[PDB]
């Protein structure tokens, strides 16, 4: 994340961290439930083998309530190709399910409808991440947050470069300097509605980090559901 | 109106059934008896932080 604010204890519950061989994270995630972890499919792509880090804020000080979960079953979309980023989206099963604590809580799943109409009209959303705090820097050992507005879709499409597919939406901000970066992949991108947050985004991709007339681009959460929900049944 | 003033003064999700409001929870809730608000089953429920 390029400016923003650090997680505060308890600030943000369902981040997951991907991390490598080597110990080093490198996306991010969402935690679903006890057995669940949504991340992006292009995430699958920088680590051969991979586990999952929750409840950690900072990756320097070992927490206690920190926990390591290997993966059982990665559950990749299918239709995604490096060519387009669309149904940039996977389902990670655990191995042993995630005990429920300060810091480690997961978020919700929204319905369709209701997400759509009352979720992705609100002023702005929450993305977070151990992700570069610079476009040209090391992976953050904070986890950071940051309110992002959400993007008409037009101007989104009109600030890009590439095609921008229903599958994707834009946040962010066109002058003021503060975006996620690369790192923060895979990461969550939630919606508070009445103090209850739920998870409307997975960071995709964006051209370079915090770029004036660019924004923060986001697998649409709202478009892969029944897709989330049968993943969850294997 | 219904579901667009105010979520039809509903906690969570909104739907309109036969000209009404009917409210639903997400998962880990239960809908309230004033069938409007929604009660975590457990410890740790989805979408709230766990500042306390
Ligand atoms: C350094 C860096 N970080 N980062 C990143 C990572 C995470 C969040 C944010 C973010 N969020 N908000 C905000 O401002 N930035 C930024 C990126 C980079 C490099 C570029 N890249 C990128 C750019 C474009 C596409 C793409 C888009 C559409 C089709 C095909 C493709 C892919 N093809 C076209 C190009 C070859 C294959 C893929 C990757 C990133 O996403
Ligand atoms: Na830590
Ligand atoms: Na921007």
């Amino acid at each position: 994340i390029v400016g923003g604010q650090e997680c505060k204890d308890g600030e943000c519950p369902w981040q997951a961290l991907l991390i490598n061989e080597e110990n080093e994270g490198f996306c991010g995630g969402t935690i679903l439930s006890e057995f669940y972890i949504l991340t992006a499919a292009h995430c699958l792509y920088q680590a051969k083998r991979f586990k999952v880090r929750v409840g950690d804020r900072n990756t320097e000080q070992e927490e206690g309530g920190e926990a390591v979960h290997e993966v059982e079953v990665v559950i990749k979309h299918n239709r995604f190709t490096k060519e387009t980023y669309d149904f940039d989206i996977a389902v990670l099963r655990l191995k042993t399910p995630i005990t429920f604590r300060m810091n480690v809580a997961p978020a919700c799943l929204p319905e369709r409808d209701w997400a759509e109409s009352t979720l992705m009209t609100q002023k702005t959303g929450i993305v977070s991440g151990f992700g570069r705090t610079h476009e040209k820097g090391r992976q953050s050992t904070r986890l950071k947050m940051l309110e992002v507005p959400y993007v008409d879709r037009n101007s989104c499409k009109l600030s890009s470069s590439f095609i921008i597919t229903q599958n994707m939406f834009c946040a962010g901000y066109d002058t003021k300097q503060e975006d996620a970066c690369q790192g923060d992949s895979g990461g969550p991108h939630v919606t508070r509605f009445k103090d209850t947050y739920f998870v409307t985004g997975i960071v995709s991709w964006g051209e370079g980090c915090a770029r004036k007339g660019k924004y923060g681009i986001y697998t649409k959460v709202t478009a892969f559901l029944k897709w989330i929900d049968r993943s969850m049944k294997t | 109106k219904l579901c667009s003033l105010d979520n039809g003064d509903c906690d969570q999700f909104c739907h309109e059934e036969q000209n009404s409001v009917v409210c639903s929870c997400a998962r880990g809730y239960t809908l309230a008896d004033n069938g409007k608000a929604c009660i975590p089953t457990g410890p740790y429920p989805c979408g709230k932080q766990t500042l306390e």
